[PDB]
C-alpha cells in the first residue's frame, strides 16, 4: 500500500513535468518525427556546446 | 606395488589397475583421475620421497623439447625450401608478400590462399625466415633441404640421448650437486663458442654475400656454394688479408684501414637492416666475455660475505639449497628467461638486426606480439613455481632464519605497501582518462589533458631521447646517427616503398599509457608477489599448508575462505597479464602506424597510415574504439571470401571460446553434478551409463578450463583482429 | 652504540611486531610529533584543533584555484576562498558525525598538570566527547580562516621557472 | 618490555603477531614442554629456537595455536597447553579444564547430535513458522 | 545454529577416520555402545569457525557440512582485527 503510492508519484511528475515545458501545443500542432520533449536537463558540468 | 618389486621382473607392468597416491586409483572406478594425471603428471610429491632420479628424468625431458624444436623447423626450413617464395622474394624483395605454406583446394580450402608471390598462391607468413634467411648467402632451395635434414640428423641423437639417460642404467646425485663448474663452461663456450662460431660464419660468407647482393642479380650470378676458404680473392673486397698485421697487436700501420667491422650506428638504405657490419664485430665482442667469464671459479665464497644491517645474514647459505631445489631454481630464471624475452620485443622494433624488416611491418609486430606474450607467460610462471618452491621442496626445516625468514619477517607489509601504491596510481592511471570522457563529452577541451589543453605546451623533446641521439659529444667516436633510428635528433630518409623508421616523438598521449603500464604492471605482481609470499601460512589459515599450493579453498567458513591458496594467485595473475600484454600490444601498434609506419613520396611527404589521429584521441578511451577497434578492424569483418579471411573466420570463434570461459569461471561445481545425475538417470533406464563414475569438474580443474581458454579465447581473437590490419593496406 | 639501540624489535618483545626500525622509531623522526597528538596529548586539544585546521587551511588553494575546473581565475574572489571554504566545512562534520564514535561524556578539565602524567593508559580512547567537540570546533575557525591569509596573500608567487 | 621480561620463547620482531584488538577483547597465549633446544616453524611466518620454560608464548586467535600442535606433534613431545587471556583475567578458561586430547572418555559436556529430529526424512520442510508456544529454540 | 552443520553419521568412531578442525570438536563422549561407541555429532561449539574440514573425512553419510551458521561472531569470523 506502500505501493500503488509510489507508482503514483511517478505518474504525477511524468505528467508535471510536462506542460509549462516540452511540447504539446508544438507536437499536436502537428507532431513530424521531430524530437518531442520529457524534461530539462540542467548540469553545471555542461559546456556551452 | 608389487607388480612385482624389484629383482625379477623384467616383465613390464602394463595392467592391474594404475596408479597413484596408496589408497591408489581404487580399484573401482572413476573419472576424475583421468583428469588428474595429465595435469600433475609431473607434481613430484610422488613417484619417489627422494629427489633421487628427478633431476635424473629432467634432463630427458629437456632433451625432448630440443629434439622437437628441431623436429620442428626442419619442419619450418623445410616448407621454406620446397614451397619456395624465397627464391622468387629474394631477387625481388620489397615486391613479393611471402609465404611457405599452401593448402592442397579440398572443399571450402583454397580461399584461402592468394597471390602472394612470385607468382604462385600463398599463405603469407609472418614470422621471417625470409629474414632470419637473407644472411644466407649462397642460396637455393634443396639446401635450406639440407639445412632441414642436418635439423632432424639433431633430433633422433638429439633425441637418443634422452633414451641416454633416464631409461638407460643412468646418473646421480654428485653431478648436478656437486654444481661446481656448470655456468663454467655453459657461458665461456657456446654462449661464446656460438656468438663467436657465429661470428666466423658471419664475415666469412654472409657479409661478401649480401655486400654484392644489396644491387640486385639473380642470385649465383653471385655466389658458388663452396667458394669460401683458402681462396680468398673476394675478402679482399670488403677487406685485406690484414696484409701485416700479426695477431692483431701494435707496430701496425694503416694510412687506410681499419679490419671489416668499422661499426655502423645507422639503417642500410635500401636493405634499412642496420649494418650487416657492426654484426661481425658485436658478436665476436661478446663471446670474448663468455670466453672471458665462464672462467670462475670451482661456490657459497662471494654470497657468503657481504653483510648489512638491514642486509641479510641469510644472504650467506642464502642456500645450501639452492643447488638442490629446482623447482626453485626454474622460478628464478623464468623472471629472467621470460623478462629477459620481452627485452628483445623492444630492441627489435626500434632497431632491427635482419635485412627487410620495418618496410616488412606485418613480419616484425607479430614478432614483437607474440616475443611479448612470453616474456609474459613465463614471468606468472616465474611466480608459481616458487609457490611451488615456498610450500614444498625440501623434506625438512633447515633453511634456517635468513633473508627469506627475514622478508616474510615482513610480509604483511612489503604488500602492505604495493597495495596503496596501486590505488594511487589507477586513480591517476585510468580515471584520468574518464576525466576526458566525462568532460570531452560535457565538451570543455579547455580544461581536458589533451596533449594542447593542460600544460606542457608543444615540446616533448627533452628528457633522454634527446642526449640519447646526439650521441657523440662522447667518450663515444661513431657513426653517423644513433644506436636507435628513433630517438629524436638527425635523419629523414629511411626506405624504398615505405617508411620504416623515424622519431616517434610522443608528448603526453605517450606519457599516460606508458602510466596505465605502472599500475597495470604493479596490481599484477601484488597479487603475485602476495601470493607467493602467504604461500605456506596465513593470518586466515595456520594450517594452510597442509595439503596444497593447489586446494580448492580450505572451507566456507571465516566468512570466505575460498580463493587464497597460491595456484589461484598465479590464476588470478595470469587474468591481469592477459591485460598487461594485451593492453601493450594495443600500445604499440596504434603508435607505430598513427605514427611511423609510413609512406614516402615525391618529395618524402609523409603519410602515417594514419596521419596521426592519436594526437588528441588517444587520451579518450573510446578514440580507442572510435580510432582502435571499431576504426581497424573494419577490415577483419570486410575479411570474407578473400585469401587471409581464416583470420575473419577465425575471429568469430575464439572471439567464442572466450565468450564459453565465463561458463567455466563464472559458475557452482555440485551443479553439473546435481545436473550430470538427471543425465545419469536418463542413461540408466535404457541400460547406459554407471561404469566409470561420471563426475563433475574438480573445483579447481573448473578454474583450469576457466582461464586456460579465457585465454586462447580473447587472445587469438587480436591474433586475427592483426593479421588482418598490416597485410593489406600497412 | 649497540647495533641498534640495545638492538629491540619493538619496545621489547618480539611478538607483536612492527619490526620497530628507523621510520617507525628514530629519535630523530620520532621527535618531530609531541605537542602534536603522537605520543602525549600536549593540551587538552582544544588548540591543537587550528594549528591543525589552519596549516592545512592554506593548503587546497593552488590545488583548487590553480588546478580548478576552468583554470587561472580571472575573478576578485579565488586565488580564492571560493570552493575550497565549501569543502573546509564538508569536512569538518564528515568530521564531526565521527565523535559519535566515543562519546564517554565529562568535564575533567586538565590542560593544567599535576604529575608527569603518564596518562597512564593513554593508548586507546579516553577522549570523551566533550574534548573531539573543543577539536571540531578548532578545525572549522582553521579550515575557514585558513582558507584566507591563503587568498588574503597576493601571490608574489614563483613562475614555474 | 624490560622491567619484567618474563621470556621463554623466541622469535626476534614480526608483522605477523597480535595488533591491537588483542588487548580490547580475548587474549588466547599458548605454553610447553621441551628437551634440547630446536628451531621451529611458527604462525605468522617465520621462526625461532625454544630451549626452556614456562615456554609460553601468546596468540592472536585460538585457530593459531592449535595450529602448531599439529605443528607440535610432528617432531613431538607430550604436553602442549593453551589458555584464553583477557584483559581482566578469566571466563572461558581453555584447555584446562578435564583430561586433554580429545578422544578420551570421562565425561560428556556437549553436543547432543539431532536436534529433534534425526537425519532421516527431512524431506519433511520446515513447520510452524516461529510462535513462542512450540520448542523451536534448541 | 549457532554452529548447526551435521557431520553426524553412525560409527561416530574416530580411529584412521577424522581429527582434524580447530578446536571446536571433543569428542568421544560414548553413546552406550555403537562397536567403537563414540558418539553425537558434537562438543560445545561457541569457540572456532566454520571448516567442513570437519568431514572432509570420517562420513556424515546424508549432508557434508558447511558453513552455515548465519548467526556470526567475530572470533567465529577470523577477522576483529
Ligand atoms: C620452465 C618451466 C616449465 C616447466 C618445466 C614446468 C613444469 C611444471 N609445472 Mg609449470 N608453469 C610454467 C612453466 C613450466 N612449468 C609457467 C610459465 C606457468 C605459468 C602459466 C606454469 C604454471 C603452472 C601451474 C599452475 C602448475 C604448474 C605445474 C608444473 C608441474 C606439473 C606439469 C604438468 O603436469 O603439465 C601440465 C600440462 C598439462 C596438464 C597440459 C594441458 C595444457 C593445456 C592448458 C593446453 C594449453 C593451451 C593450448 C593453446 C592448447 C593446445 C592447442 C589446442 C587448442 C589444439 C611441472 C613440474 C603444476 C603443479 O602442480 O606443480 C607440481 C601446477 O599445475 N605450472
Ligand atoms: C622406445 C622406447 C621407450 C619405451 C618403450 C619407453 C618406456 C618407458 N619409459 Mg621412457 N623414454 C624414452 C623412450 C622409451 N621409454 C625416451 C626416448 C626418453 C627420452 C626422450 C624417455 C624418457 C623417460 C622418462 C623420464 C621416464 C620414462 C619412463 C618410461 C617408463 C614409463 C613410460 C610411459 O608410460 O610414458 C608414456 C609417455 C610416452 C609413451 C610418450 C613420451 C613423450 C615424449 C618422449 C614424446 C611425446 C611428445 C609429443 C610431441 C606429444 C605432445 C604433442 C601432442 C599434442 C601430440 C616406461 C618403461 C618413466 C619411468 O621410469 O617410470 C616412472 C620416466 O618418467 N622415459
Ligand atoms: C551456447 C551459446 C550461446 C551461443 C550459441 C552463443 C554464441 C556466441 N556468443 Mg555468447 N553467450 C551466451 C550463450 C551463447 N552464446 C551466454 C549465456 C552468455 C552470458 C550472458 C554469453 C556472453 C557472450 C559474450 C560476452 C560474447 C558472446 C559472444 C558469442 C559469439 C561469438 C561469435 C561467433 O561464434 O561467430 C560464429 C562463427 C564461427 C564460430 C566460425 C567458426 C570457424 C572456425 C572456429 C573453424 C571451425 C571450427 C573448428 C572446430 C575450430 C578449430 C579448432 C581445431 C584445433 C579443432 C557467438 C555467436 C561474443 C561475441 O562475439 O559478441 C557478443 C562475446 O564475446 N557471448
Ligand atoms: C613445425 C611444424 C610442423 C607443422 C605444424 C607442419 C604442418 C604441415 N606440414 Mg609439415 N613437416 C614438418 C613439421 C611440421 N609440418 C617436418 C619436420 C617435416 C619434415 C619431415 C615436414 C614435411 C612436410 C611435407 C613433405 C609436407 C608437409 C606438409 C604440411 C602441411 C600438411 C598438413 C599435414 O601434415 O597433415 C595432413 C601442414 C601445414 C605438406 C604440405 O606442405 O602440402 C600442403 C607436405 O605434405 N610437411
Ligand atoms: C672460430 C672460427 C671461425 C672458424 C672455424 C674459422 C676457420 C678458418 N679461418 Mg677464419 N676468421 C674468423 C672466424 C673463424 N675462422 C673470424 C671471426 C675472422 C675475422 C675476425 C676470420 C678471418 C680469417 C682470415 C683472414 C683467414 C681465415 C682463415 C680460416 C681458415 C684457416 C685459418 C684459421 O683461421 O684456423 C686454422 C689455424 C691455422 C691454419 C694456423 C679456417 C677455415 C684463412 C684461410 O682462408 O685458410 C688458411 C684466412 O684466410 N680466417
Ligand atoms: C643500515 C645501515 C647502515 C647505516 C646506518 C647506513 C647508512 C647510510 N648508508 Mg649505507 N650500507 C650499509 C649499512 C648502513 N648504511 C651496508 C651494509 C651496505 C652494503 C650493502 C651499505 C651500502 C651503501 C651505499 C652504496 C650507500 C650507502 C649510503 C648510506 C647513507 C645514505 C646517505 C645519506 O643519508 O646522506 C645524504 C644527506 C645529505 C644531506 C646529502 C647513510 C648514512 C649512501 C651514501 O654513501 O651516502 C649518500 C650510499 O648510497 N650505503
Ligand atoms: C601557484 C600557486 C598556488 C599558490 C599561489 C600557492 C601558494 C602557496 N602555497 Mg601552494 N600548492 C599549490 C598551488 C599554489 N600554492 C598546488 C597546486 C599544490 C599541490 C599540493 C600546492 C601544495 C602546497 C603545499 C604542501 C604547501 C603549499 C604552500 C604554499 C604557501 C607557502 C609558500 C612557500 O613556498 O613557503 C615559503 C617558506 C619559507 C619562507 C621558509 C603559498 C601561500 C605551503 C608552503 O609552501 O610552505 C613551505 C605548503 O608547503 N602549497
Ligand atoms: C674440441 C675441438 C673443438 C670443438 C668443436 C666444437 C664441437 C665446437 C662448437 C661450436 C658450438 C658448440 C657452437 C654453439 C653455438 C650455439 C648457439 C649459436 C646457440 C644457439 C641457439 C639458438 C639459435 C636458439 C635461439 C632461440 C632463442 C632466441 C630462444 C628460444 C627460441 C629459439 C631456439 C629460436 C674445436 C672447434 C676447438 C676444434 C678442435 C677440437
Ligand atoms: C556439429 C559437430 C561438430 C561441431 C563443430 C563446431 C560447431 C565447431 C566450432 C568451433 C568454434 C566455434 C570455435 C573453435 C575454435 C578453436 C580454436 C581457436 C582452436 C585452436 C587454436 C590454436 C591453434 C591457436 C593458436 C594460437 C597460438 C599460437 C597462441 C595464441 C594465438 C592463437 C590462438 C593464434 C563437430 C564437427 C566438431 C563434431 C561433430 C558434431
Ligand atoms: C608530419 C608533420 C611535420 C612536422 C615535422 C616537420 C619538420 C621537418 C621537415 C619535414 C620532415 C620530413 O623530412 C623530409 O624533408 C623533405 C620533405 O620536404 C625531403 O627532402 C628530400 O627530398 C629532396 C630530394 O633531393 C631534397 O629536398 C632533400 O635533399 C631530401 O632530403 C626528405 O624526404 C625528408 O628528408
Ligand atoms: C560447465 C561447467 C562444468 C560441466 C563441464 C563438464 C562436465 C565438461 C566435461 C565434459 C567432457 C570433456 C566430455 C567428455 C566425453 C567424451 C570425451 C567421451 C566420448 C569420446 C568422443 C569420441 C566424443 C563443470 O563441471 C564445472 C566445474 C567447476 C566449475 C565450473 C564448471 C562449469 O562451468
Ligand atoms: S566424523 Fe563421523 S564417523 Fe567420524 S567420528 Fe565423527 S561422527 Fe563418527
Ligand atoms: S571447521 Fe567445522 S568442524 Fe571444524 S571446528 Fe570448525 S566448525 Fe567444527
Amino acid at each position: 500500500f506502500g505501493q500503488l503510492a509510489i507508482i503514483f508519484l511517478w505518474t504525477s511528475g511524468n505528467l508535471f513535468h510536462v506542460a509549462w515545458q516540452g511540447n504539446f501545443e508544438a507536437w499536436v500542432q502537428d507532431p513530424f518525427h521531430v524530437r518531442p520533449i520529457a524534461h530539462a536537463i540542467w548540469d553545471p558540468h555542461f559546456g556551452q556546446p | 606395488l608389487v607388480d612385482r618389486d624389484p629383482i625379477k621382473t623384467s616383465f613390464e607392468q602394463w595392467a592391474k589397475p594404475g596408479h597413484f597416491s596408496r589408497t591408489i586409483a581404487k580399484g573401482p572406478d572413476t573419472t576424475t583421475w583421468i583428469w588428474n594425471l595429465h595435469a600433475d603428471a609431473h607434481d613430484f610429491d610422488s613417484h619417489t620421497s627422494d629427489l633421487e632420479e628427478i633431476s635424473r628424468k629432467v634432463f630427458s625431458a629437456h632433451f625432448g623439447q630440443l629434439s622437437i624444436i628441431f623436429l620442428w623447423l626442419s619442419g619450418m626450413y623445410f616448407h621454406g625450401a620446397r614451397f619456395s617464395n624465397y627464391e622468387a622474394w629474394l631477387n625481388d624483395p620489397t615486391h613479393i608478400g611471402p609465404s611457405a605454406q599452401v593448402v592442397w583446394p579440398i572443399v571450402g580450402q583454397e580461399i584461402l590462399n592468394g597471390d602472394v608471390g612470385g607468382g604462385f598462391r600463398g599463405i603469407q607468413i609472418t614470422s621471417g625466415f625470409f629474414q632470419i634467411w637473407r644472411a644466407s648467402g649462397i642460396t637455393s632451395e634443396l639446401q635450406l633441404y639440407c639445412t632441414a635434414i642436418g635439423a632432424l640428423v639433431f633430433a633422433g641423437l638429439m633425441l637418443f640421448a634422452g633414451w641416454f639417460h633416464y631409461h638407460k642404467a643412468a646418473p646421480k646425485l654428485a653431478w648436478f650437486q656437486d654444481v661446481e663448474s656448470m655456468l663454467n663452461h655453459h657461458l665461456a663456450g657456446l654462449l661464446g663458442l656460438g656468438s663467436l662460431s657465429w661470428a666466423r660464419h658471419q664475415v666469412h660468407v654472409s657479409l661478401p654475400i649480401n655486400q654484392f647482393l644489396n644491387a640486385g642479380v639473380d642470385p649465383k650470378e653471385i655466389p658458388l656454394p663452396h667458394e669460401f676458404i683458402l681462396n680468398r680473392d673476394l675478402l679482399a673486397q670488403l677487406y685485406p688479408s690484414f696484409a701485416e698485421g700479426a695477431t692483431p697487436f701494435f707496430t701496425l700501420n694503416w694510412s687506410k684501414y681499419a679490419d671489416f667491422l668499422t661499426f655502423r650506428g645507422g639503417l642500410d638504405p635500401l636493405t634499412g637492416g642496420l649494418w650487416l657490419t657492426d654484426i661481425a664485430h658485436h658478436h665476436l665482442a661478446i663471446a670474448i666475455l663468455f670466453l672471458i667469464a665462464g672462467h670462475m671459479y670451482r661456490i657459497k665464497d662471494i654470497l657468503e660475505a657481504h653483510k648489512g644491517p638491514f642486509t641479510g645474514q641469510g644472504h650467506k647459505g642464502l642456500y645450501e639449497i639452492l643447488t638442490t631445489s629446482w623447482h626453485a631454481q626454474l622460478s628464478i630464471n623464468l623472471a629472467m628467461l621470460g623478462s629477459l624475452t620481452i627485452v628483445v620485443a623492444q630492441h627489435m622494433y626500434s632497431m632491427p638486426p635482419y635485412p627487410y624488416l620495418a618496410t616488412d611491418y606485418a613480419t616484425q609486430l607479430s614478432l614483437f606480439t607474440h616475443h611479448m606474450w612470453i616474456g609474459g607467460f613465463l614471468i606468472v610462471g616465474a611466480a608459481a613455481h616458487a609457490a611451488i618452491f615456498m610450500v614444498r621442496d625440501y623434506d625438512p626445516t633447515t633453511r634456517y632464519n635468513d633473508l627469506l625468514d627475514r622478508v616474510l619477517r615482513h610480509r604483511d607489509a612489503i604488500i602492505s605497501h604495493l597495495n596503496w601504491v596501486c590505488i594511487f596510481l589507477g586513480f591517476h592511471s585510468f580515471g584520468l582518462y574518464i576525466h576526458n570522457d566525462t568532460m570531452s563529452a560535457l565538451g570543455r577541451p579547455q580544461d581536458m589533458f589533451s596533449d594542447t589543453a593542460i600544460q606542457l605546451q608543444p615540446v616533448f623533446a627533452q628528457w633522454i631521447q634527446n642526449t640519447h641521439a646526439l650521441a657523440p659529444g662522447t667518450t663515444a667516436p661513431g657513426a653517423t646517427a644513433s644506436t636507435s633510428l628513433t630517438w629524436g635528433g638527425g635523419d629523414l630518409v629511411a626506405v624504398g616503398n615505405k617508411v620504416a623508421l623515424l622519431p616517434i616523438p610522443l608528448g603526453t598521449a605517450d606519457f599516460l599509457v606508458h602510466h596505465i603500464h605502472a599500475f597495470t604492471i604493479h596490481v599484477t605482481v601484488l597479487i603475485l608477489l602476495k601470493g607467493v609470499l602467504f604461500a605456506r601460512s596465513s593470518r586466515l589459515i595456520p594450517d594452510k599448508a597442509n595439503l596444497g599450493f593447489r586446494f580448492p579453498c580450505d572451507g566456507p567458513g571465516r566468512g570466505g575462505t575460498c580463493q587464497v591458496s597460491a595456484w589461484d594467485h598465479v590464476f588470478l595473475g595470469l587474468f591481469w597479464m592477459y591485460n598487461s600484454i594485451s593492453v601493450v600490444i594495443f600500445h604499440f601498434s596504434w603508435k607505430m602506424q598513427s605514427d611511423v609506419w609510413g609512406t614516402i613520396n615525391d618529395q618524402g611527404v609523409v603519410t602515417h597510415i594514419t596521419a596521426g589521429n592519436f594526437a588528441q584521441s588517444s587520451i579518450t578511451i573510446n578514440g580507442w574504439l572510435r580510432d582502435f577497434l571499431w576504426a581497424q578492424a573494419s577490415q577483419v569483418i570486410q575479411s570474407y571470401g578473400s585469401s587471409l579471411s581464416a583470420y575473419g573466420l577465425f575471429f568469430l570463434g575464439a572471439h567464442f571460446v572466450w565468450a564459453f570461459s565465463l561458463m567455466f569461471l563464472f559458475s557452482g561445481r555440485g551443479y553439473w553434478q546435481e545436473l550430470i545425475e538427471s543425465i545419469v538417470w536418463a542413461h540408466n533406464k535404457l541400460k547406459v551409463a554407471p561404469a566409470t563414475q561420471p563426475r563433475a569438474l574438480s573445483i579447481v580443474q573448473g578454474r583450469a578450463v576457466g582461464v586456460t581458454h579465457y585465454l586462447l579465447g580473447g587472445i587469438a581473437t587480436t591474433w586475427a583482429f592483426f593479421l588482418a590490419r598490416i597485410i593489406a593496406v600497412g | 652504540k649497540p647495533t641498534y639501540q640495545v638492538i629491540q624489535p619493538i619496545n621489547g618483545d618480539p611478538f607483536i611486531g612492527s619490526l620497530e626500525t628507523p621510520v617507525t622509531s628514530s629519535p630523530l623522526i620520532a621527535w618531530y610529533l609531541s605537542n602534536l597528538p603522537a605520543y602525549r596529548t600536549a593540551v587538552s586539544p582544544l588548540l591543537r584543533g587550528i594549528e591543525v585546521g589552519l596549516a592545512h587551511g592554506y593548503l587546497l588553494v593552488g590545488p583548487f584555484v590553480k588546478a580548478g575546473p576552468l583554470r587561472n581565475t580571472e575573478i576578485a574572489g579565488q586565488a580564492g576562498s571560493l570552493a575550497a571554504g565549501g569543502l573546509v566545512v564538508i569536512l569538518s562534520l564528515c568530521l564531526t558525525i565521527y565523535g559519535i564514535s566515543s562519546f564517554n561524556e565529562g568535564a575533567p578539565s586538565t590542560a593544567p598538570s599535576l604529575t608527569l602524567t603518564g596518562r597512564k593508559k593513554e593508548p586507546d580512547q579516553l577522549q570523551t566527547a566533550d574534548g573531539w567537540a573543543k577539536f571540531t570546533g578548532g578545525f572549522f575557525f582553521g579550515g575557514i580562516s585558513g582558507v584566507i591569509w591563503a587568498y588574503f596573500l597576493l601571490y608574489v608567487l614563483d613562475l614555474p621557472y | 618490555e624490560l622491567d619484567p621480561n618474563t621470556p621463554s620463547p623466541i622469535f626476534g620482531g614480526s608483522t605477523g603477531g597480535l595488533l591491537r584488538k588483542a588487548q580490547v577483547e580475548e587474549f588466547y597465549v599458548i605454553t610447553w614442554d621441551s628437551p634440547k633446544e630446536q628451531i621451529f616453524e611458527m604462525p605468522t611466518g617465520g621462526a625461532a629456537i625454544m630451549r626452556e620454560g614456562p615456554n609460553l608464548l601468546k596468540l592472536a586467535r585460538k585457530e593459531q595455536c592449535l595450529a602448531l600442535g599439529t605443528r607440535l606433534r610432528s617432531k613431538y613431545k607430550i604436553k602442549y597447553q593453551f589458555y584464553r587471556v583477557f584483559p581482566n583475567g578469566e571466563v572461558q578458561y581453555l584447555h584446562p579444564k578435564d583430561g586433554v586430547y580429545p578422544e578420551k572418555v570421562n565425561a560428556g559436556r556437549q553436543g547432543v547430535g539431532q536436534n529433534f529430529r534425526s537425519i532421516g526424512k527431512n524431506v519433511s520442510p520446515i513447520e510452524v513458522k516461529f510462535t513462542g508456544k512450540q520448542p523451536y529454540d534448541l | 545454529m549457532s554452529h548447526s552443520v551435521k557431520i553426524y553419521d553412525t560409527c561416530i568412531g574416530c580411529t584412521q577416520c577424522v581429527r582434524a578442525c580447530p578446536t571446536d570438536v571433543l569428542e568421544m563422549i560414548p553413546w552406550g555402545g555403537c562397536k567403537a561407541k563414540q558418539i553425537a555429532s558434537a562438543p560445545r561449539t561457541e569457540d572456532c569457525v566454520g571448516c567442513k574440514r570437519c568431514e572432509s573425512a570420517c562420513p556424515t553419510d546424508f549432508l557434508s557440512v558447511r558453513v552455515y551458521l548465519w548467526h556470526e561472531t567475530t572470533r567465529s569470523m577470523g577477522l576483529a582485527y
